[PDB]
């Protein structure tokens, strides 16, 4: 809930980019035994390519890799009402 | 050979995908331009259409034979597989297509919409 | 008073937008575009008989929906603005985005 | 009906077939390629393009925007 | 035929299972013997 | 075999020109216009 | 005026359509023929008819459903009717005709005809003294 | 009964892939080996 | 042949143009009449009345003003009543079926339903389990067959077109046919018009000899034939050779046009269309979660129930059954065999998350605005002046529907069916077959997709 | 024509950007000299290069040519290396594939 990609404030964003330049990089797979939307999980994906070959997994793996390999606020998370109405005044 | 190659540059920017399509679109606009009253106009189209129906048959390549996919009453034709990857030039490691390459960034499609989409493709195969 | 009628209604409108609708889930406006033009809708011997015989209103009246017409107007002008304007350029850019164009500088094994 | 059976092959059906290939394949850009085109509904001669269209929008407009445009040298 | 609705109706062919060992029954008469 | 082969009777060398003139009269042409260059060449590539 | 029958029907599970609306229009029947229930006809009362048909009519559905033979491509059953389709396209139909106190048989081989009940013999039979069943099983082998 | 049938129905599909898969590798080995021999002759001369 | 100028009109109308744009401009101006008329029919009566006269002849006056009664058998408690008009005065009010008067609320109680709000006992009457399909619940239709129902001494006629009145029939019998019959009765079809008449003769020789008269002479109303039948023709004039399918039509088409089509080719005796709604409710996540916990047992992870929230327009997901990541781990290992045990187990734990995500998920929808919205612009915080307005609108939105792209017919004749089978195969996109022992669930698609997921 | 440029600038603007987010000069790579670099890439792609020698000998390809023919190989690399996507660097103007009857893809009519 907290990480809203459509959130656009200097506070919420400068706290992010300033973190990575100082921290470096993270392997967040140790952290999350459940699923997240914002995280990168290559080892998670390299699996599903192999399981994806079977019959069950083609119809279901596609939505996963669409959800991962995508790069957009828009196509991935849709477009909520607020982000549009901001652009009429702008 | 002098004025042929320029038409291919002109006709495309016009609707005419080929040279003869110009004639097919400008049949009647051009038929009025010729006078050889109404019987001359009616006989003028026959002077034109018979040319068209002769110009084609020479340009018409002998079509390949009838495939399985064509004229299938119950189902449409097959949709060729589109992929995002280019195989190695030599496959020492035998690479294969995978689910990631079928996907395209910057285009998405709802979860339910796919399973509907994929079933009716599975029924074709 | 005119300002009140303007703004008192808007108090309702902001509360009317939040109704339930299964249609708002799907992207109907995108489906209607794609599903309009099909292989079927191309003129044939069969359609043409329907346009001579029973072009009438009692046999056919659903043509006059605002949504079935406003959507076809986009396809309408594209066909008739074909000869007069450089829409062939638009075709070139449309292929250019997905690299379906084929240039000279680039390298090929074709 | 006989005329339709006569001028069948002579009929022009290439332009319509082109758009079908557009909507089918590139379903995304096709919406943009068609949206790009939008001819003007009504013309207008003399005016002051600076703010005449500005006031022409604020007043004397009903469900139809007004604006300037170029022409064959005009 | 190409219609998605009419197609599967035209495709179906019922009584998809059959056998050969099983005799085809008949209505029985307790009136008289046959042999 | 000769039934297939062309003859000067059935050609269209003039009917092209009649249509192109209908375009020039119907369409505006300028140096900036992409059609102006090719058509004025096309006219020479018949009359020459 | 005539009448339309609308039947809102709903699904109990989750994934499928919550709501459905069925439409059914059916013009009424004309009453050309009529015969009271107590009025016996062709040697049967209204109740004598429903028994001696259903006893013979229900046994067939027990068979033809269970028919292992290839020839019977399709079979359908409804209230007092049964349809048959031999291999290919042809059709045999049996149908109860109430006011006649008789049944209606129809074959492609032999045209539409009727059969009557016999008490001393206790079986639907023809003018030719022939069962309905054996004609059904013979005409199939005939074709 | 069915799982035993479908077990052995599907072995035939598996082995035939496996056999033709190994036929390539046997043909690879001769290419891999012999091609290496042609190198050493050219660099020793 | 034809003149020159007619060809160009045919050419321009059919030169790189599909259906929707054939004479595209003229259709716009028809709206400019209607919209300015505010959907009042006033701009159109002068045109239709010409068409009815050329088609329906005399009865056009009725046929503007015909009305079918309606009966809603959905709600468990009571059946409702209503009416429906051909060619009404409000061009908006078309195939809406909203004039019902008797029981006004009960149908709103059904249109205003989620996939949760199902009480089979008190509210709802018909319900579809998984084992079955909604067609099986209905009383299975049996078309009435007239030639099989005869006395072998009476005769029936066929092929009376739309323009013929009852007065016309009584004249033709006394004038042309001049029967020696004892009695005669007319059979009215769906519309009030007649299509077939039975004639009783005292003995069979009177019938057949009278029959061959009627079929020797070829009496032909405007273009269609008329003939006679006896018990022999019960084979050919059976329901199998009457019924038909249709599938080529679009979603948006009205019934008011359909009934005129299939009545033109010949008289009709039965219709069936299945229509589905567009807009339906979308309840909250909690009402779903309160519901699923009653239905579903624990330890059933074969299927997962996604739930989504569109009160912002963009989906936000809530899942059920949630995930149990309960695990123990080996930590601070100092020996070799300690490591080996970790490897064999983590081959799964390198895969648990994917095998969770790669489960077939039933998609479900939800709204949830009242939570994520300011308190001012909520429904609870509204006035009774407003709360009537919104319920007025909700009750309107959920009256739109969509046909399921198929149809059924029973033509009382066979020659009429031959002719409809001949033309409909040659019109826009329609595709037709007889109905040889098939039901709705074959042509249904949406039900036919959900079953394949199972 | 005015919109054609807005619609055209988006094309070149996007291909720049989409390749940028995949390239990312700042974080993902760094520009280095190519000469000293290929020493490294000879090690990680070592497996491919080993087999390419076996293929050259299997075909019967000859050894390196004389200095003069190596100097001929020099400038032919320089020609391929001194590109700027201009007719000055090419020797030819820029063109695009003639969209053919069987299809715009070239192999439809090789």
């Amino acid at each position: 809930k907290a990480i809203d990609p459509y959130n656009d404030n200097l506070d919420f964003i400068n706290q992010i980019t300033s973190a990575k330049r100082l921290i470096g990089d993270i392997n967040r797979e140790r952290v999350y035994q459940t699923y997240t939307h914002f995280s990168q999980k290559p080892k998670f994906a390299e699996q599903v390519n192999q399981l994806g070959e079977e019959d069950k997994y083609r119809d279901e793996a596609t939505y996963v890799l669409q959800q991962e390999q995508a790069a957009s606020r828009l196509t991935k998370y849709g477009i909520p009402k607020k982000y549009i109405m901001e652009q009429l005044k702008a | 050979g002098q004025f042929y190659s320029t038409l291919e540059v002109i006709c495309r920017k016009i609707g005419a995908y080929n040279d003869v399509e110009l004639v097919k679109l400008y049949q009647f606009i051009l038929a009025e331009k010729v006078a050889d009253s109404q019987e001359a106009k009616n006989r003028a189209i026959t002077n034109i259409q018979e040319k068209i129906r002769f110009n084609t048959n020479l340009k018409r390549v002998k079509q390949p034979p009838r495939r399985i996919d064509q004229d299938d009453p119950f189902f449409s034709e097959e949709s060729d597989s589109e992929s995002n990857f280019s195989e190695p030039l030599f496959n020492f490691e035998d690479k294969k297509a995978t689910v990631k390459d079928l996907v395209d960034p910057f285009i998405t499609q709802g979860r339910k919409q796919l399973e509907t989409q994929l079933i009716w493709a599975k029924v074709k195969q | 008073m005119k300002l009140l009628i303007f703004l008192k209604k808007i108090n309702t409108i902001k509360k009317i937008e939040n109704l339930n609708s299964e249609n708002f889930t799907n992207q109907n406006y995108y489906y209607n575009l794609t599903n309009s033009l099909d292989q079927s809708e191309f003129i044939t011997l069969k359609h043409v008989t329907f346009f001579f015989l029973k072009n009438k209103l009692m046999y056919s009246l659903s043509k006059y929906d605002r949504l079935n017409i406003n959507i076809n107007e986009n396809f309408y002008t594209f066909l008739k603005s074909l000869d007069k304007v450089d829409v062939y350029s638009l075709k070139f850019f449309k292929n250019m985005i997905f690299n379906k164009t084929y240039s000279n500088y680039n390298v090929n094994l074709f | 009906x006989x005329x339709x059976x006569x001028x069948x092959x002579x009929x022009x059906x290439x332009x319509x077939x082109x758009x079908x290939x557009x909507x089918x394949x590139x379903x995304x850009x096709x919406x943009x390629x068609x949206x790009x085109x939008x001819x003007x509904x009504x013309x207008x001669x003399x005016x002051x393009x600076x703010x005449x269209x500005x006031x022409x929008x604020x007043x004397a407009a009903a469900a139809x925007x007004x604006x300037x445009x170029x022409x064959x040298x005009x | 035929s190409y219609s998605k609705q009419s197609s599967f109706a035209r495709m179906s062919a019922f009584r998809n299972d059959f056998d050969e060992k099983i005799k085809q029954k008949y209505i029985k008469n307790k009136t008289n013997d046959e042999r | 075999l000769d039934t297939t082969r062309i003859t000067k009777e059935k050609t269209l060398t003039e009917e092209y020109r009649l249509s192109i003139d209908h375009l020039k009269n119907s369409i505006v042409t300028k140096k900036g216009d992409h059609l102006y260059d090719d058509i004025n060449l096309f006219i020479k590539q018949i009359s020459v | 005026m005539k009448k339309i029958a609308i039947n809102y029907i709903f699904n109990q599970t989750l994934g499928r359509q919550n709501h459905v609306r069925v439409i059914r229009l059916s013009a009424p029947k004309a009453i050309y023929n009529f015969s009271n229930k107590e009025d016996i006809l062709n040697g049967l009362n209204e109740k004598d008819y429903q028994r001696y048909c259903s006893q013979f009519m229900n046994e067939l559905g027990d068979v033809l459903e269970e028919s292992p033979s290839q020839r019977i491509s399709d079979v359908q059953i409804s209230d007092g009717v049964i349809k048959v389709t031999t291999q290919g396209e042809k059709t045999f139909v049996i149908n109860r005709q109430v006011p006649n106190r008789q049944i209606w048989y129809s074959s492609p081989v032999s045209g539409p005809q009727r059969f009557n009940w016999d008490l001393q013999e206790a079986k639907w039979k023809n003018q030719k003294n022939e069962e309905l069943s054996k004609l059904l099983f013979k005409e199939i082998d005939q074709v | 009964k069915v799982e035993e049938n479908y077990y052995q129905q599907q072995l035939k599909e598996y082995k035939l892939k496996q056999k033709e898969y190994m036929k390539e590798q046997q043909i690879r080995e001769k290419w891999l080996e012999e091609s290496k021999e042609m190198l050493e002759k050219k660099f020793v001369f | 042949g034809l003149t020159f100028e007619q060809k160009a009109e045919i050419f321009e109308r059919f030169s790189n143009s599909f259906v929707g744009i054939d004479r595209f401009k003229e259709t716009q101006q028809t709206l400019k009449k209607i919209v300015e008329a505010n959907y009042s029919q006033s701009a159109i009566k002068e045109e239709l009345i010409q068409e009815l006269k050329e088609v329906y002849g005399k009865n056009y006056e009725k046929i503007l003003n015909l009305r079918f009664a309606v009966e809603y058998d959905g709600h468990k408690d009571g059946v409702a009543v209503g009416e429906f008009e051909l060619f009404p005065k409000n061009l908006q009010d078309v195939n809406k079926f909203e004039n019902y008067s008797k029981n006004g609320d009960l149908i709103k109680q059904l249109q205003q339903t989620t996939y949760i709000s199902v009480d089979p006992k008190e509210t709802h009457k018909y319900v579809v389990p998984k084992d079955s399909h909604f067609s099986l619940l209905l009383d299975e239709y049996i078309a009435d067959e007239y030639v099989s129902e005869l006395n072998d001494n009476q005769v029936c006629l066929f092929g009376f077109p739309l323009t013929c009145d009852e007065s016309d029939i009584t004249n033709l019998l006394n004038n042309e046919f001049k029967g020696n019959f004892t009695s005669s009765v007319i059979g009215e079809d769906i519309l009030s018009l007649p299509a077939y008449v039975v004639l009783t003769f005292s003995s069979p020789k009177e019938a057949a000899e009278y029959k061959q008269k009627v079929n020797a002479l070829q009496y032909t109303i405007e273009k269609r034939p008329i003939y006679a039948t006896t018990f022999e023709d019960s084979r050919r004039e059976h329901s199998t050779n009457r019924t038909l399918l249709v599938t080529g039509f679009k979603k948006n088409e009205y019934i008011n046009d359909m009934l005129n089509l299939f009545s033109s080719f010949g008289s009709v005796m039965h219709f069936e269309i299945v229509e589905d709604p567009v807009h339906s409710k979308l309840p909250t996540t909690e009402q779903v979660i309160e519901y699923l916990k009653k239905t579903i047992k624990e330890g059933d992870d074969s299927v997962i129930y996604e739930i989504t929230d569109f009160s912002d327009g963009a989906p936000s997901i809530t899942e059920y059954p949630p995930f149990n990541p309960n695990t123990e781990l080996m930590r601070d290992a100092k020996k070799v065999h300690e490591v080996k045990d970790e490897i064999e187990l983590e081959k799964e734990r390198q895969q648990q998350l994917a095998k969770r995500q790669l489960i077939p998920r039933i998609v479900l929808y939800s709204w949830d605005s009242e939570s994520r919205v300011p308190e001012e612009y909520r429904m609870k915080n509204a006035s009774e002046e407003q709360k009537k307005i919104i319920q007025s609108i909700e009750n309107d939105l959920r009256t739109q529907y969509q046909n399921k792209q198929y149809l059924f017919v029973t033509y009382a004749c066979t020659q009429q069916a031959q002719i409809a089978f001949h033309a409909l195969n040659n019109l826009r996109n329609y595709e037709v077959t007889l109905k040889k022992s098939i039901e709705h669930y074959h042509c249904d698609t949406i039900h036919q997709t959900s079953v394949f997921k199972e | 024509v005015d919109k054609l440029k807005k619609y055209a600038l988006r094309v070149s603007d996007t291909k720049r950007i989409h390749d940028k987010l995949k390239s990312e000069e700042g974080v993902d790579f760094s520009y280095v000299e190519p000469r000293n670099l290929e020493i490294l890439n000879s090690f990680v792609h070592r497996k491919s290069e080993e087999m390419e020698e076996l293929i050259s000998t299997y075909l019967g390809v000859n050894q390196t040519l004389s200095k003069e023919e190596q100097l001929d190989d020099w400038r032919q690399q320089q020609a391929l290396d001194h590109i700027n996507f201009t007719p000055e660097t090419m020797g030819k103007p820029e063109v695009f594939y003639p969209g053919s009857d069987r299809g715009p893809h070239p192999l439809d009519d090789p």
